[PDB]
DNA sequence: TGCGAAATTCCATGACA
DNA sequence: ATTGTCATGGAATTTCGCA
DNA sequence: TGCGAAATTCCATGACA
DNA sequence: ATTGTCATGGAATTTCGCA
């Protein structure tokens, strides 16, 4: 009010250009601007005005200003608009992000077989012999896959299947998503008893299990082809599909998962006989160099408007199963530690420490 | 002549009958002739059905060129012959009453029969749960002739469960007493 | 057999390079190639060999050849491999496509209000006052939207809601997806009785209704924000959201749907008063030029591996609701007419004429 | 002075009571003062509740600066005054027993009362279904003073349903007879 | 005739079952 | 017989205020 | 030392709940 | 406290067969 009082008598105030005629009309300070005559409200009334214009339809920066600009003008209107956008809780948790995640990491292939297992469940499927799910275990180094039909994606069915598998070899690490079968205390006990470190994907991010997920696609794709025109009796086909995929060439690797695991084909059709004259010790020597020279992809180019996490940044976690007409994002939280450009720890919306993928995060807008 | 390789020859035989453990009585022993790698499959009978059911699990991982066994009924049946022919597996039998294998396989089957007995005493009906750990021991047992374990010969890597401190493989004086009573 | 007979005695045959020693061993014609000794099977046996190698895991071109190359060699092996891939029905209907659709078309904005309505249903939603769905009617020219709560996405609820709406004006065209409420004979009769042409999107392609679909997002987004912390009682908010969105500025257009429809704001907050001194006839004159000078987007650049439909091409339609372990694509069909680079008519897998979007099509591989 | 514009003033009034049609007895008539555009809302009573319920539908499309009406109870109630104040709508009443509107609005309300009667005869209980088509006729009726229909003045475009062949708006000798009997 | 800052425009991002 | 759309907020670009 | 064609490599596309 | 993956088939590139 006092600030606007000096403007009417011709005195200069920083932010208000001098080349405009500031007058009074109907008890309101006005100004003749090129767009027309606009009301200059006092400083004490500008927060409420921006709030009323925004609350009409909870619009963003430009759509809110265009409302205010129809009646009012003051120095740095968007600065006050953005100030309210960052304080509107409903917008922060409901609006979608407009910044893509950073480029994906391509973690190094495990150096040796049985260094890391990727396990996951497929299902539910059409009932076949009373079985509904399939436990899929993929060796990260070789891609060699084991298939186990189960009646439920349970810890008991996982333990019983992995006990049979671990008869051949014990893995260093078993990687899995955070499903109920793999996060149960019983499964952790089973792994500790055998000296196996349980590695868990960030929640709701199947990309992290992409090794076994991508194998799931080939399993279902092969099962689909073998079941064309037949009833979906997939139980008896699991051994067929397991053997077929384990002996299938990867065109980019030039080897099959069987070859990367054993260094020699078994009595399967079209078995490679290149190392027939070599000895087993010479074969394993050639196999060890093959396992090291395998092609490995690199991180792709970042998209032109990506964002990378910084310690202390306000980020919001995507809501897992958002109910109808409910916000898609949790309230803002702080980045505690940046494990890699794609994985961070945040102070959860419940107060806990949560390790999440940036794919399930957005940077809180307007700082 | 071609050097011996894994999957060139699988030696199979039945061990049993044993005390019942979760409804199973026999153990189908499959040994790779080159690496000495051993697979143990519990069956309910030394039948062609039980053999096919267990070898279908193994042949879904790797198929041998040749399967060697004695003239047991489960192996000389026409059903098992058709099963082997359908998978391109040549059957090879030892002369009746003249079991023929290999030095490595003979000693491997010896270790299996002895290692089974050492853990049968005290818990004769709980060996089904122990078959996983028995295979790990057999397949990570250092071979004096080849200076490599079956695991190393099959995968070309060291195992995450090496078995340096191995058992005596001989019955202690107390285990010997609690066995004659059974 | 006779063809291979001349090759063993040193005679030249086209396709077989002369600089190799073709010999016989164990009753099979062989050749000493750099990769090793490979068996040259007779012409009469090569189709069965490619079939056996492919049928192992129904692999594509390279993964099938790598199997055959382990044992055999003959002139132009991939030519025989691709020949079988194009004849394998299971692969053609199960494999995913690797060619993206052509760039989207940006159809011209309707010149006048009520030239074309885009209608669609939102729901089901949490029960509010016994209502579960929302009929959304968007005027294509203005974006002006009408909201109608219904208990079901039915033709009767559509007719009752549009009878109230058509009290204000009758549209030339009503565009909708092929849902049950809009494809019923009763709805066609209702539109013919009022001289309204019913335009239908291609099936299972909500992009075609993108005008009203995109408005659905804003409706739910605003409903979500207004219901934060409250029970989802959205029935009484439909008039609020309708009025709020119809008076919301589009930052790229610089106008609200209300302004594009009426040329003057009503007694809503922050009403624009620029044309206050103009007459209504001068206002409508300014409105008619605004409706023509509106920004219109252009077709984006085609992706580096897109495909455009050609009359007579073998294409496959995506299966609508593919059951578990069932193929994702229908059997190949022929393009009858190319309506636009994104829409074609095909001879359906049932024998009918079907107008489909290329987004729900893939080109049949291997011609 | 500012030229008259749409949404500057809405003239509202009740027509009724009428013969029951699907449970409705009255018709709330809303006319824009500048364009002559007419909205028809059927109500069950000339009450503030029924008026708010119908004007809430209209004010969800466009809000007038001023609502004009006579001193009817539904419009002079404190509930309706609070409803108008909550939406920034100034209420404006004509003097009791001195109905004041505008020449355009007076003639528009005349056409409505006459057009309703012409279609009431023969089907006096089926006018609820006819309210949509009545609004189309009224809003596409050529205005002699402005030389534009209410539709053209409100939207700035021609209508897809022009009404060139209009009714007589006068009762034929047969409709006049079948009305005195009712 | 050019500077710094504010204002405007640009536009990749994502979600409409 | 038909076809994506557009609010969003940092960034890029233009315009403004002043000299 | 270079040509045409075959062979190999490249890699955008899409789907794994 | 953790991280995408890879079969696929036209296209781009390289290699082969021959001179
Ligand atoms: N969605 C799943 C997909 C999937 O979509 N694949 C599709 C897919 C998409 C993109 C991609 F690149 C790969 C991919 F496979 C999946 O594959 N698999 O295997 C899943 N497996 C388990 C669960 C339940 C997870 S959960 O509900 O149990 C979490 C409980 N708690 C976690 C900790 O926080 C509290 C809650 C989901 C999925
Ligand atoms: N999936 C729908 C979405 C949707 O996903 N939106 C999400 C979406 C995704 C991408 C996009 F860019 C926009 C978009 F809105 C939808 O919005 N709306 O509105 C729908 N409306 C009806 C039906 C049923 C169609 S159906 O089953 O009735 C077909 C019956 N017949 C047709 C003829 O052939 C025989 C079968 C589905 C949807
Ligand atoms: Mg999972
Ligand atoms: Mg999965
Ligand atoms: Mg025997
Ligand atoms: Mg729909
Ligand atoms: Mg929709
Ligand atoms: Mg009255
Ligand atoms: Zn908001
Ligand atoms: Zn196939």
């Amino acid at each position: 009010d006092a600030e606007l009082d000096q403007l009417l008598q011709g005195h200069y105030i920083k932010g208000y250009p001098k080349q405009y005629t500031y007058f009074l009309e109907d008890g309101k300070v006005k100004v003749s601007r090129p767009e027309g005559v606009k009301i200059i409200p006092p400083q004490s009334d500008r927060q409420k005005i921006v709030l009323q214009a925004h609350n009409l339809a909870h619009t963003g920066r430009e759509a809110t200003l265009l409302k205010i600009a129809n009646l009012y003008w003051w120095p740095n209107m968007r600065k006050d608009v953005v100030k309210q956008l960052g304080r509107c809780q409903q917008c922060l948790i409901t609006n979608a992000s407009n910044k893509a995640s950073g480029p994906i990491l391509r973690p190094d292939r495990p150096q040796k077989p049985f260094d890391k297992f990727f396990i996951d469940y497929i299902g539910p499927l059409p009932p076949s012999q009373g079985y509904l799910y399939v436990l899929v275990v993929v060796d990260g180094m070789t891609g060699f896959t084991w298939l186990y039909p189960t009646k439920a994606p349970s810890t008991s069915a996982t333990v019983k299947s992995l006990n049979v598998l671990t008869s051949i070899a014990i893995p260093k690490v078993i990687h899995s998503d955070q499903g109920a079968a793999f996060t149960s205390s019983t499964f952790a006990e089973w792994a500790k008893e055998r000296g196996i470190h349980l590695e868990f994907s960030t929640p709701y991010h199947p990309q992290s299990s992409g090794k076994v997920e991508r194998k799931n696609s080939d399993i279902k794709r092969l099962l689909t082809k073998l079941l064309v025109g037949r009833p979906t009796k997939w139980y008896d086909l699991l051994p067929v599909v397991q053997l077929a995929l384990n002996n299938t060439y990867s065109p980019v690797l030039k080897y099959t998962p069987h070859q990367l695991l054993f260094g020699i084909d078994s009595n399967t059709p079209f078995a490679n006989q290149d190392t027939l004259d070599l000895t087993r010790e010479e074969e394993l020597s050639l196999l060890q160099e093959i396992r090291t020279s395998l092609y490995h992809p690199s991180t792709p180019p970042a998209s032109s408007r990506s964002w990378s996490p910084v310690v202390g940044q306000l980020v919001q976690e995507r809501v897992a199963r958002p109910a109808s007409l409910r916000p898609r994002w949790h309230k803002p939280s702080t980045v505690l530690k940046v494990l890699n450009p794609r994985t961070v720890v945040i102070l959860d919306h419940l107060g806990n420490n949560r390790t999440v993928s940036i794919d399930n995060l957005k940077p809180t807008s307007h700082q | 002549d071609r050097p011996q390789k894994p999957f060139d020859k699988f030696f199979i035989d039945y061990i049993g009958p044993l005390p019942p453990s979760q409804g199973y009585l026999y153990v189908l022993v499959v040994v790779d002739g080159m690496t000495g790698f051993t697979w143990l499959y519990p069956t309910k009978a030394p039948s062609t059905s039980a053999t096919v059911k267990s070898l279908n699990v193994l042949t879904s991982i790797a198929i041998p060129k040749v399967i060697h066994s004695d003239q047991g009924a489960a192996f000389t049946s026409s059903t098992f012959a058709e099963w082997a022919k359908e998978r391109g597996i040549h059957l090879e039998f030892s002369t009746p009453y003249h079991p023929q294998s290999s030095g490595k396989v003979e000693r491997k089957n010896s270790d299996i029969k002895r290692l089974l007995t050492k853990l049968l005493v005290g818990r004769p009906t709980k060996w089904y749960d122990l078959l996983p750990v028995v295979q790990l021991a057999l397949n990570n047992t250092y071979s004096p002739v080849l200076k490599y374990t079956p695991h190393q010969l099959l995968f070309g890597i060291d195992s995450n469960t090496p078995f340096a401190n191995q058992d005596t493989l001989d019955l202690t004086r107390e285990e010997e007493l609690s066995l004659l009573q059974e």
